[PDB]
């Protein structure tokens, strides 16, 4: 299920109206905390006098009730951005109480609208009760996808709107909201309520409003249709829409009166739980990465650190990595053994890399596969999985396989390879050292072998993202840089964002270099065209591969692999958002650095603003050799 | 029949020289709506002095007559709904309650003929009611914030007044095909009453305590005056020929207003929000008031 | 139940071996990763290339048994502090090998052994393991409560041991664990299995060890006595350590074999669960801080915040505070009004702090109980609370309660008090600006009013707390003075630690101050005879109070007040471990330092050692006024 709750104005008794909500199926309340027409002056008697109480008794609810079901609402007649001087000194006060009395009361969420454009003193006040006491109420910020000044149906004879192309006058919401925000400092406390109105926008601003924390979808009781049954659903669009925000999973709310008066209005939630169960299943991987939505995980050091084994088991269980590295040593080894040889012309692999002795079962398996004698080698640097291949070596792999112990780069050995099996692609497919790796083991590839892959790429795709850029801003930690959380790369499932364009090709490596002078330095140039008014808050990266002449992995989602999840994408930010305007082309660049002992990537944008050189000299995120 | 809630909202004399109390308990445990109808309106509010009086679901934002015993009401909750007095003019029986708009509703008036009606609702939309056959005829949703008042033409059936928190003032009419009509980026208007004598007049109050007296078809601010220092809450004429302009504002301050916007009364009489007067259908020197802080103060103006 | 598991040493099969010991009832199982005796040498030929494996495949159990049952241990032959240098740089090799093992492989907890004084190169590897890589193995350093050399029997002809009083030469194991704990930087990773030898020692050296983060006592086999059914049963003095030791939630080892072989192995664990069910139950008190041991929490900001409503009512289910201040109302009204003018006299009282209105309904049921004619008021700050007094006036209190909502200090007031009920006391009995406020107050209590509580009291207790120190220095934030978590009281159930002395009274407040000149800064010295060799990790406080003639509140351990969980202690840390030395005398200073605007608490040591004054000018923690 998907929560709902209905969005009230008229709660005469707390308790019954409560009651009924639940009784209708909703999980939680939206009501006023302060009665609605309740006009409260804090500035000038006599009406500054009014005797008590304010509101409702704190204890006609339980602190659980308080707490886990009910969301308060910031009352109609407060607005801190009135022209008034009277009525904006009143807001202030009333804006303050309002908020600090939910925030007494528990209320898990507070509702504010966005009604016009000048939204300046409101979010001062807000930020200043955030920053007010310890209180843990989160702000959801009302806004409507179409302003009302163009929901309106054109019944004024002498002020007729302007139905003209007007783009960006479709878009004037999301900047209310994008200012509003600024402002309010990207706070992790406010978050969106995203209205739906009868006629949605177009396909790029509903792209838009994702990526921007919406945390509840509010449909009104105006815009469900009727069946012929007399029931409501919701046109094939609209339905589109609201799939979209079940994925995102947020909250919807049931604001307005019953408008099917034939029956209940128990009717819609039921509607919307149809849809839900209805909604198109999650895939393979999508299935794997639940749990891991926009949380940034730090990359892995390739020759530093030694993976435990959790980590092997779980990457042991990738569907389709494993069946491709088989299929392409089938192919291979085929491809330079015909058939006539097939008895006496034994190829020698050695699986660089061997881990846990999933890459040697498979290789194992491609041999019986191909009819084709083998000789297997297994480099595997770190000592604990020497241990685990020892293991299999001994028992079931026989005289067949031989286990090394030592740094490809540095092993030296018994006899040259003509394969050579190996899997140190990381999630950006060359920052985990499989470039300089592989460069240090083909001293001992014959001068014609082939190495597996052949080549793999990496692709950069520039996403916005509130969620995630507030995410890497969390990731602050005592004892470094106060700004080096936003220069290394975040392996991360990216779900909530905006990919603001193409994916195109970063950096391409081909194995082996047989060119003359191995340089594994790169510069790339990269422009992605930006069609839509926005924010940019990194650069999200990926990777294809070719293990051999066809079978290929990849995780870049135009054409990834089916329930791969070996790899996650990769998430560059940048230390600030570079507000990008439509038709535009964003200029990135990217420095692959390394040095004799270690290696970094170095990235900036140079249009339409600069932003400074990132990870300069691997001040942040150095990839130790 | 308890007790009427401690907030007053409206306060209508019947043209047999009745009071009508709108109360509706804006704080406490329970936010619930009260009619009340009074023979002596002196002896109001005390309540064991009513001759008639009912509850209902929510609050009561506004009421009007309709006929001599009909009663309109608007609901917190945003439903209009009609209480045909009895006949013994001794309980109050409710005869529709019509779940029509989407929020809170904050005005009603009747029509001229006295046979349908409008309401405006914090959702932007205004509707029309027809009371007879009970359904709403039209529901334009015309402006693009809540409506803030509404003030159906005492001559035209087919016009009424509806100004907005988007400082639009609208004329409409029931007949044309496009019924609003802009009819003046000032201050936010807050009060609509037309004046009953030259048709063509109506005044706007607006958030700055500034009475106006706009012509429709000239829209030349014609003559203002910042009686108040904060919202004009409303504005309802005297029945002399020529009448006199009453002006209650949230200051707590209640003004009588001529046709130079020259000030006869001032009476501090409440101790809150003054939400709403009316003159004596009797005795035309004789205007009650009614507030927020529960007194019903009975004015002799000049 | 309380967690146990087998420790082994003969694990032929581990799958067979934990299968039995799970049949056997035990939780987990302490085993050794590489085998006892295979001594494996990292330095000269032909020793130096034993063909592997090394020990049992990281596969003969699912990372799930890895990490939840299994424990590992240090093999017997690695001495990394032998004085051969061949030997040291082998025990270094191998106790890094079996380490970083114990890591790949997940298991929760690494047993290693403290049986000699010289542990210098033992701490520094394992400090070295602690900073490589990102694990989360922890650490238990077995160390016997009496030492080998001293548990043996006396039948060496030639060399009898020294049998006369050795006071530390009976606590040299103690020091050898602080010796390690200190070199290792008291990282939380490390912690105590205390083994529990057949002779028990002093009342404090047993006293001494908790406070020292026990994480599992062993038990051998061969201090089970055998009862006339022929089954284990321990002495009363033994019990009364095991009762100890539950208390402290720590994980009980059958180490040894089977020495009732009448019966088999299982009834050891059966005893140790029959002795869990049968301890003394958890007091009330007890009951509700369960979940909260030495857990540290901020204290509160009496003025400058607004108490939620979870708090409110949390506290308001305290069972004895407000049946003590009833009755003291109820006494103090008896007082001031007799018999006979019980219908003429109407006593005024006014409670200062509302709340939410327990003390009101408290008063007027007292009130009541004295046939005595009142009228409250109540001055309750927060305006929100304002709003539920409101609620309470309006609907149940009627005329006679008025609510006042304004600062007690600043408040007019009517008419004069006669008594004045107020609750401010903090965790410390006077760091909460109770003294500050009622001297505020006291301009309205008439020349004979009183005041509820007439006094209060601070009491110091300087405690010794391994768990609790750590936890001060894991209190670090971003953002702040890197020694300033170490400033500040923390308000915190002190659990694990060992009270050095006897409270003695810190400061001593009364109501009214009708002294001539109010002053409420506060000099203390103190005194505290400490007993037994220990360090000092900072001073705790508590506090008793008077609310009338003779009914008490209290929090100080000796006297506390039944079922009392409106209080905790608090905590005042100091910046660094304080060696003391047996027979001496701690001495404490406090200063109860305010200005116009502010509040706080500097505290020293003055003896036997000097340490900074801690907190000068609050520029740590100061009380807002
Ligand atoms: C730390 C975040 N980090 C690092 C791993 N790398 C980077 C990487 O280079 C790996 C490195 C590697 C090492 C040994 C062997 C193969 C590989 C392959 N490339 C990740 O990209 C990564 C991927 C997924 C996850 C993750 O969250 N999960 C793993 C997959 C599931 C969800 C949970 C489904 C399954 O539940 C049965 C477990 C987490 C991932
Ligand atoms: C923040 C740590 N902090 C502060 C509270 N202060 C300081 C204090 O001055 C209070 C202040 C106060 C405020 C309003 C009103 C009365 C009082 C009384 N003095 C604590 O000392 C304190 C005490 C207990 C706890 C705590 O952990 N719990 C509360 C008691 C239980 C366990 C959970 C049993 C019950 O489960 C039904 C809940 C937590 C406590
Ligand atoms: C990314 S993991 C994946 C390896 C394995 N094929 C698998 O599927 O899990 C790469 C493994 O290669 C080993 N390795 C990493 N760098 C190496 C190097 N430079 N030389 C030899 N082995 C290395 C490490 O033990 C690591 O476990
Ligand atoms: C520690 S709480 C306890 C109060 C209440 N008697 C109870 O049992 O919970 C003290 C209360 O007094 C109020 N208070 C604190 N300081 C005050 C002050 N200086 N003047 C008036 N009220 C105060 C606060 O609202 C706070 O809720």
């Amino acid at each position: 299920r998907v929560s709902s709750g209905r969005d009230l104005n008229c709660v005469p008794e707390i308790a019954d109206t409560l009651g009924a909500v639940a009784k209708q199926g909703f999980d939680f309340l939206c009501m006023p905390v302060f009665h609605p027409r309740f006009k409260r002056e804090f500035i000038q008697e006599p009406a500054k006098n009014r005797p008590g109480p304010q509101t409702r008794s704190d204890l006609l609810l339980s602190g659980r009730d308080w707490n886990t079901l009910i969301v308060g609402k910031l009352s109609p007649w407060i607005r801190p951005d009135s022209k008034v001087e009277k009525i904006r000194r009143n807001s202030e006060a009333a804006m303050l109480q309002e908020l600090n009395f939910g925030a007494y009361l528990g209320l898990p969420a507070f509702l504010l609208p966005l009604n016009q454009e000048d939204n300046t003193n409101l979010a001062r006040v807000l930020t200043n009760h955030i920053h007010t006491g310890h209180h843990s109420s989160m702000f959801w910020m009302r806004v409507p996808l179409v302003a009302p000044e163009d929901l309106r149906d054109d019944i004024i004879e002498n002020a007729p709107t302007t139905h003209t192309e007007e783009y960006s006058g479709e878009e004037k919401t999301w900047m209310w909201w994008h200012n509003f925000r600024t402002l309010c400092d990207y706070s992790k406390r406010i978050a969106v309520a995203l209205e739906i109105g009868a006629d949605l926008p177009s396909n790029h601003v509903i792209d838009r409003w994702l990526g921007e924390p919406i945390k509840a979808a509010i449909l009104p009781t105006s815009i469900f249709l009727t069946n012929k049954k007399g029931f409501p659903v919701l046109s094939k669009m609209h339905q589109r829409l609201i799939f979209r925000l079940l994925k995102l999973e947020v909250q919807f709310i049931i604001t307005g009166t019953n408008h099917h008066s034939e029956k209940e209005f128990c009717s819609y939630l039921q509607y919307l739980e149809y849809l839900s169960q209805n909604r198109p299943p999650p895939n393979a991987y999508e299935l794997f990465a639940k749990g891991y939505e926009d949380y940034l995980q730090s990359p892995l050091q390739p020759l530093m650190d030694n993976l435990e084994s959790q980590t092997y088991e779980v990457f042991e269980k990738d569907p389709i990595k494993y069946s491709q590295y088989q299929q392409a040593i089938y192919k291979c080894l085929l491809d330079r053994v015909p058939e006539e040889e097939k008895d006496t012309n034994v190829q020698v692999l050695m699986v660089l890399g061997a881990g846990r002795g999933p890459l040697v079962n498979a290789s194992l398996r491609a041999a019986k596969q191909a009819d084709r004698r083998i000789k297997l080698y297994a480099v595997e640097k770190n000592p604990n999985a020497v241990v685990t291949l020892e293991n299999w070596q001994f028992e079931e792999w026989g005289s067949q396989v031989t286990v090394v112990s030592s740094d490809m780069r540095e092993w030296v050995a018994p006899e040259k390879a003509d394969i050579i099996v190996s899997e140190l692609l990381g999630s950006f497919a060359d920052n985990e050292l499989s470039p300089e790796c592989l460069d240090g083991a083909q001293h001992f590839l014959k001068d014609d072998g082939v190495s597996i892959p052949g080549e793999y790429t990496s692709f950069l795709a520039p996403i916005s993202s509130s969620k995630l850029y507030n995410e890497v801003r969390a990731c602050r930690e005592k004892d470094r840089d106060p700004e080096a959380q936003f220069e290394m790369p975040y392996v991360v499932r990216l779900h909530n964002f905006h990919q603001l364009s193409a994916p195109q090709p970063c950096f391409t490596f081909s194995h082996p270099n047989r060119d003359p002078m191995i340089d594994n330095n790169r510069y790339c140039t990269l422009e992605f065209p930006v069609e839509v008014n926005t924010v940019l808050h990194g650069f999200a990266g990926y990777f294809e591969t070719v293990l051999y002449q066809d079978i290929t992995l990849s995780i870049r989602p135009e054409t990834h692999s089916p329930g791969m999840f070996s790899w996650f994408p990769i998430l560059f930010p940048i230390k600030q958002p570079i507000t990008v305007r439509e038709g535009q082309t964003i200029c990135v660049r990217f420095w692959r650095c390394s040095n004799s002992k270690k290696v970094w990537y170095e990235w900036a944008v140079t249009a339409p603003v600069c932003s400074a050189i990132h990870n300069p000299t691997g001040r942040s995120y150095t990839i130790g050799l | 029949p308890a007790c009427m809630e401690r907030q007053l909202e409206a306060a209508r004399y019947r043209s047999d020289g009745a009071l009508l109390l709108g109360a509706s308990s804006l704080s406490g445990r329970c936010w619930a709506g009260s009619l009340w109808l009074f023979k002596d309106p002196c002896a109001a509010p005390n309540e064991g002095f009513c001759s008639a009086g009912v509850q209902t679901e929510a609050g009561v934002a506004d009421l009007t007559w309709v006929g001599e015993r009909g009663i309109l009401v608007a609901s917190d909750s945003g439903a209009v709904e009609l209480w045909e007095l009895d006949e013994n003019e001794t309980l109050i029986v409710s005869k529709f309650c019509k779940y029509e708009h989407d929020d809170i509703v904050s005005t009603v008036s009747v029509l001229s003929s006295g046979t349908q009606a409008v309401s405006g609702s914090k959702d932007i939309c205004i509707k029309v009611w027809d009371l007879a056959q009970q359904v709403v005829l039209s529901s334009y949703r015309a402006h693009a914030a809540q409506v803030t008042c509404v003030a159906a033409s005492p001559h035209k059936d087919s016009v009424f007044l509806s100004c907005s928190e988007d400082n639009r003032i609208l004329l409409w009419d029931t007949r044309c095909p496009k019924p609003a009509s802009q009819i003046g980026p000032g201050y936010l208007p807050t009060s609509l009453a037309w004046h009953p004598q030259q048709s063509e007049v109506f005044v706007f109050g607006d958030e700055n305590g500034t009475v106006s007296l706009v012509d429709t078809k000239s829209t030349s601010c014609v003559l203002s005056s910042a009686v108040h220092s904060q919202c004009v809450t409303g504005l309802v004429f005297s029945p002399h020929s020529v009448p006199f302009l009453a002006s209650l504002s949230e200051d707590c301050s209640l003004a009588v207003l001529d046709s130079s916007l020259s000030e006869l009364f001032r009476s501090q009489a409440h101790r809150d929000f003054v939400r709403d007067a009316t003159w004596s259908p009797l005795n035309h020197s004789l205007l009650t008031t009614v507030g927020w802080d529960h007194q019903v103060v009975h004015h002799v103006v000049p």
